[PDB]
């Protein structure tokens, strides 16, 4: 006998529920946050 | 802050929580309370 899980899932009929690196300062680097992307010079304000 | 007994002034509000549920709601009531300073304990 086998543990066979029928893996069904709700897909896009609802807002989604089933969904890091180090901080580098003062360099012209690419970045990407939780939601927002970009390329600049990361600083501390 | 008490000036004369009434709510008026410049107010600012902020988000607290979100629930990504995805349904509609078209009605509401409010669960009230009763206390005396409601058949036996008034409001
Ligand atoms: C949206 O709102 C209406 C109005 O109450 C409701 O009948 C309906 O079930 C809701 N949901 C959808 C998916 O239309």
């Amino acid at each position: 006998p086998y543990r066979v899980v029928v893996l069904s899932f709700e897909l896009l009929h609802a807002p989604a529920t089933v969904c890091s690196t180090n901080l580098v300062k003062n360099k012209c680097v690419n970045f990407n946050f939780n939601g927002l992307t970009g390329t600049g010079v990361l600083t501390e304000s | 802050n008490l000036v004369r007994d009434l709510p008026q002034g410049f107010s600012a509000l902020e988000p607290l929580v979100d629930l990504p549920i995805g349904i509609n709601i078209t009605r509401f009531q409010t669960l009230l309370a009763l206390h005396r300073s409601s058949s036996g304990w008034t409001a």
